C-alpha cells in the first residue's frame, strides 16, 4: 500500500542525495513500467503518486499524432470536440485508474528500476558536483 | 453490422455517436487494430459480392 | 442552462426547480449539491451548461474556477480545467472566466470547461495581451471619488463630511484606525451606497474577513453590486483562500483596465490569520508574532496603485484598535504609516453617542492638492485651520450642526467665507 | 412501557419496580442496568417498548438514540437503528426520536427501534420535508425577551439590571466575560428562571460543561425544564461528544421552527476541551494553543442566528478572565468581538460583595434599536448618560438603590425623567 511507498522513501539511505521528488519520480517510472508490462497492447501512462497527500492514480496518455498504429496511445490531432480537449498536441487521457503495485512482477520491476535509477542520479550528481572545477589539478 | 462497413469510417464518427464514450471506445480500438488493421481507411470494392 | 441564474435563486427556487425535474427529496442536501444534480438532470436531456467561474491554480497544475455562493472554495459546481487550457490561453489565478462547461463524464466528479467565452468580460485575444500588474507604473489620484450623495438624509452626514475631512481618490491607499463597536459597519455600508450611487462604472468589491453571519447577510443584501464574505465557521485557511482569491481578481480586473475599489474588515483579522497559516521562521517578537507573517497583509495593502493608461486599484482596509490585545497594538504599529489615507474613529466620542465620530486632526490624506481643485483645496485648509484651535466632540457638533442646516458643499463652503 | 416513565424516576424507585418484577438485589448495578433488566423482565411477558432518544452517528453507518441520563453517552438503554432507517426517514445527528422499540433479541445487546412516531415531536411527513440549517438566512431581533419577572424580590435585581444593560433578543449572539467566583452561577440560574417564566414557549437549554457535580445537581434541580451537564469525571470526549449532541439538537429543533436558548458555561473549558482531542496540525502560536483547534467554539458560537421564517437560536456562554492562564487570555483574545452581546461582570466591584456587579459602560448590545420601542431605547440612552461620568461602584449602588425603591422598570423610568 501506500504506507509501504511512505516506508521506502523515508527508509533510503541517500535521502537527500535522491530527494522525496525524485524518489516519487523513479517509483512513477517504475509503476508505468509494471503497467506496461501488464497488458499486451502498449500504453504509456502516468501515476502522480501523491507523495504527501494521497495515493497513487495511473492514467494514459496518447502521444497526439495521425498514425494509427496500436491505437491505445493514438489519437488525431483535431480529436478536440467531444471529451473536452479543445486541443492540438498533448491530449492525454485519465481513463483507467488503481493499478496493481505490490503483486510479485511490480515488485521486482520496481526493485530493478529503483537501483537503476538511484545509481545513475548519484554517479550524475557526484560528477556535477566537481565538473564545477573542470579545468583543474584535483588529488584522487 | 459487417467489419467492411466499419473499416472505411474513421473514429471521428464515433466519439459523437452516443454511448460511445471511453470503456466502448478504448475496447473497440483495441480489439479492432491488433489484428494488424485499424480503424478508418479508403477502399472502393466493398461490398463484394454483397 | 446558465450557471448563474441558478446562483442568483434562493434556495426554495432550487426546492421547486428539483420538483420539476422530477427529483428526490432534495431539502437535506447543499445549495451545491442541488446545482449539480439539477444541472445532471438537465444535461441527461441532452444539454450543454453555461458556467462562470473564479480561476485558481494550486501546485498541481490545473485549475478550479470557484464561485461566489461558497465565497470561493471547493465545490460539487466549481469547474475543472487542465494545465493545457492555462497554457494555452494565458490563464492564471484571479481571471474569472465565462464558457460552456459539461457536467463531469464517465469517472469524472466535477465540472470541465468546453469553449472559453469571455475572459474577465474580454473576448480572449486581449485577454491573452494583458499587461502585467507589477510589471505597471503606479501614480497618484486626480479623479476625486464624490463621497456626497446630494439627497441629503439623515445618514448621507457619514458621507459628506468625509468629502471635508478625508477625500477619496481613485487607486487611494486608506486604512482606518478605530476601536470596536464605533460605528465602522454602518461607515462601510455608506461609503459603498455613496460610490455605488456617484459612481456606478467601478466595479464594487467588499471583502468581509472574521465576521458574523448576520453582518454578512446584511451586508450582501445592502451593498449595490456583487459581494464577497468570509465567516469564522472554517479556520484561516479559508481567509487566506478568500484573500488570494479577490486579490487576484482585483488584479486581473485592473489590468484589464478597471476600476477596482475593494473595502476591507478588518485587517487585523486577516493579520491574525496570515499569522496562524505561516509556519514559524524560528524568529518570533513581540506579541507572539512572526516577523515576514506580515509580508502578506504587507502586499495585500501594497496592491494599491494607480495605473498610468487607465484603470484604478482602491483598498480602504478598517484596523482594530484600543482592544487590548498587544499583539493588535503591535500590527497597527507595523501599519503605522504604510498608507496615504488615514481615517481616525475615537472611542471617546462614540460614547458620547453621536454619529459620526471624525478625529479631523489625526485624519488627513498626504499630497491631496492633485485630488481637487485649488478652490476646494483653500477651503479644506480654511476649515482645518478652524477646527484645529478646538477639541474634538465639539468640533464634531460643530460640523454637524453646519452640516445640518446646510446639504449641498457649497453651501457650508460659502458659509465658511 | 415508556422508557421515560424509567428516566424521570430515582433510584429508589427503579429497586422498588426491580423488587415487583422479583429479580435479584439490584443496588449494585448502574441505573440504566436496572432499566435494561426491568425491560428485559417486561418483555420476556410479552410487551413491547417505548422509548425515546437523540440520534447520534459515527462514520460506522448506523446510529446510536441516547438518553439524558448519561447526557448522551453510550450505554446499556441507547437504541441501536440500522443505516436503512436513516436513509429512509432521513434521520440525521441531534433528531430526537421517539416510537416504538425492543429489547435486543437473540444475539443482540442494545435495543432497537420498530417504528417511527414523533420525529422531534413532529411526525415523519414534515419532519423529511426539513429546511437545511446551514442553507438558512440569519437576521437580528425585535422580539424582545423580557429579563423582569415582575414580582420584585431581593435577587430579582440580577434579572431586571440587565433590563437596563444588555437586552436580551431571540437569536442573540451573547459572551459574558468574569473572572472566577463573581456570581454567574446563579446568574445563569437567573437567567434561566426570568426566560422560564416570561417565555414558557421556548425550550430551554442549559449547558454545564467541565463542572463539579454539586453545581450538576444543583442546576438539575432549578431550571424549569430539560437541562444537561458534563462533569470532569471523563476526558475532553464526553465534553466534545455533548457539545456535538447538543448543539445537533438545537439545529434540528430550530430547523423544526423552535425558539431554543442555550446557557454555556464556561467556554474556555470547551476550549480547552477541543485543544486537548484535536492533535496538532504542526502550527501552534502562543499559549499551546493550535490555530485551528479553536475552529469548532468558533463554529458553536456562529451557529447563533435569527430564521426568517420563525424560531431563533439564542447562544449565551461565559468566558473566563483574570484567571492568570495566559492561555486562557489568548482564548478570550480570540473571543474579542465575534459575539453582538457583551456582558462583563468584574472581579473589583463583587470584592465589595454587592451583587450583581455590573461593567455598564463595557457591556452593551450591537444594533439595539431593533431589539425595543423607541421611547425604551431613549431613556437607555439616557440612563447611559447619566452613568458613564460616574464610576462603578457608586453607579453600581445608584442603580440598586434606584432599582430597591421601585419594582417594574417604567417606575424607574419615570423617575429617570
Ligand atoms: N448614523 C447613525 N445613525 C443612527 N445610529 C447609528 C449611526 N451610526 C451608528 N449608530 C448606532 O450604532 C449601533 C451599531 O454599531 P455597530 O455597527 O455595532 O458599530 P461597529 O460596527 O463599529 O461595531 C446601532 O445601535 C446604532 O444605533
Ligand atoms: N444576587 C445575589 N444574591 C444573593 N447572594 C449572592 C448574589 N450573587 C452572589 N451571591 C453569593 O455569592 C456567592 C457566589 O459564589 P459563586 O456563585 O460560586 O461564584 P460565581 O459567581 O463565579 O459562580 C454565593 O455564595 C452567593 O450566595
Ligand atoms: F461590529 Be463590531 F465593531 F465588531
Ligand atoms: F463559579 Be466561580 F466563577 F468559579
Ligand atoms: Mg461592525
Ligand atoms: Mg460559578
Amino acid at each position: 500500500m501506500n504506507k509501504e511507498i511512505l516506508a521506502v522513501v523515508e527508509a533510503v539511505s541517500n535521502e537527500k542525495a535522491l530527494p522525496r521528488e525524485k524518489i516519487f519520480e523513479a517509483l512513477e517510472s517504475a509503476l508505468a513500467t509494471a503497467t506496461k508490462k501488464k497488458y499486451e497492447q502498449e500504453i504509456d501512462v502516468r501515476v502522480q503518486i501523491d507523495r504527501k497527500s494521497g495515493d497513487f492514480d495511473t492514467f494514459r496518455r496518447w502521444l497526439v499524432v495521425d498514425e494509427v498504429t496500436q491505437p491505445t496511445k493514438e489519437i488525431t490531432l483535431e480529436a478536440a470536440r467531444y471529451e473536452d480537449e479543445s486541443l492540438n498536441l498533448g491530449d492525454y487521457v485519465e481513463d483507467q485508474i488503481e493499478s496493481v503495485t505490490f503483486d510479485r512482477i511490480t515488485t521486482q520491476t520496481a526493485k530493478q528500476v529503483i537501483v537503476q535509477k538511484v545509481r545513475e542520479a548519484e554517479r550524475a550528481m557526484v560528477v556535477d558536483q566537481f565538473r564545477e572545477h573542470e579545468g583543474e589539478i584535483i588529488t584522487g | 453490422h459487417y467489419i467492411g462497413d466499419l473499416v472505411q469510417r474513421t473514429e471521428v464518427e464515433l466519439l459523437k455517436t452516443p454511448n460511445l464514450g471511453k470503456k466502448s471506445l478504448t475496447e473497440i480500438k483495441d480489439v479492432l487494430a491488433s489484428r494488424g488493421l485499424s480503424l478508418g481507411m479508403r477502399l472502393e470494392n466493398w461490398p463484394p459480392a454483397s | 442552462m446558465n450557471l448563474t441564474e441558478l446562483k442568483n435563486t434562493p434556495v426554495s427556487e432550487l426546492i421547486t426547480l428539483g420538483e420539476n425535474m422530477g427529483l428526490e427529496n432534495l431539502a437535506r442536501m447543499r445549495k451545491q449539491d442541488i446545482i449539480f444534480a439539477i444541472l445532471k438532470q438537465h444535461a441527461k436531456s441532452g444539454e450543454d451548461i453555461f458556467g462562470d467561474g473564479v480561476l485558481e491554480i494550486l501546485q498541481d497544475g490545473f485549475g478550479f474556477l470557484r464561485s461566489a455562493d461558497s465565497s470561493y472554495l471547493a465545490g460539487p459546481d466549481d469547474i475543472y480545467v487542465s494545465p493545457s487550457q492555462i497554457r494555452r490561453f494565458n490563464l492564471r489565478t484571479g481571471d474569472t472566466i465565462s464558457g460552456k462547461i459539461r457536467p463531469p463524464k464517465e469517472g469524472e466528479r466535477y465540472f470541465a470547461l468546453l469553449k472559453v467565452n469571455e475572459v474577465n468580460f474580454d473576448k480572449p485575444e486581449n485577454a491573452r495581451n494583458k499587461i502585467l500588474f507589477e510589471n505597471l507604473t503606479p501614480l497618484h489620484a486626480n479623479s476625486r471619488l464624490r463621497m456626497e450623495r446630494g439627497n441629503g438624509s439623515t445618514e448621507d452626514l457619514t458621507a459628506r463630511v468625509l468629502d471635508l475631512a478625508s477625500p477619496i481618490g481613485r487607486g487611494q491607499r486608506g486604512l482606518i484606525v478605530a476601536p470596536p463597536k464605533a460605528g465602522k459597519t454602518m461607515l462601510l455600508q455608506n461609503i459603498a451606497q455613496s460610490i455605488a450611487y456617484n459612481h456606478p462604472d467601478c466595479v464594487l468589491m467588499v471583502l468581509l474577513i472574521d465576521e458574523r453571519p448576520e453582518e454578512v447577510t446584511e451586508m450582501q443584501r445592502l451593498v449595490k453590486g456583487e459581494v464577497v464574505a468570509s465567516t469564522f465557521d472554517e479556520p484561516a485557511s479559508r481567509h487566506v483562500q478568500v484573500a488570494e482569491m479577490v486579490i487576484e481578481k482585483a488584479k486581473r480586473l485592473v489590468e484589464h483596465k478597471k476600476d477596482v475599489i475593494i473595502l476591507l474588515d478588518s485587517i487585523t483579522r486577516l493579520a491574525r490569520a496570515y499569522n496562524t497559516v505561516v509556519p514559524a521562521s524560528g524568529k518570533v517578537l513581540t506579541g507572539g508574532v512572526d516577523a515576514n507573517a506580515l509580508h502578506r497583509p504587507k502586499r495585500f495593502f501594497g496592491a494599491a496603485r494607480n495605473v498610468e493608461e487607465g484603470g484604478s486599484l482602491t483598498i480602504i482596509a478598517t484596523a482594530l484598535i484600543d482592544t487590548g490585545s498587544k499583539m493588535d497594538e503591535v500590527i497597527y504599529e507595523e501599519f503605522k504609516g504604510t498608507g496615504n489615507m488615514e481615517l481616525h474613529l475615537s472611542r471617546k466620542i462614540a460614547e458620547k453617542r453621536v454619529f459620526p465620530a471624525i478625529d479631523y486632526n489625526r485624519s488627513g490624506t498626504r499630497k491631496e492638492e492633485l485630488l481637487t481643485t485649488q478652490e476646494e483645496l483653500q477651503k479644506m485648509w480654511i476649515l482645518r485651520k478652524i477646527i484645529h484651535p478646538m477639541g474634538e466632540i465639539d468640533a464634531m457638533e460643530f460640523l454637524i450642526n453646519k452640516l445640518a442646516m446646510t446639504k449641498t458643499n457649497d453651501d457650508f463652503f460659502e458659509m465658511m467665507k
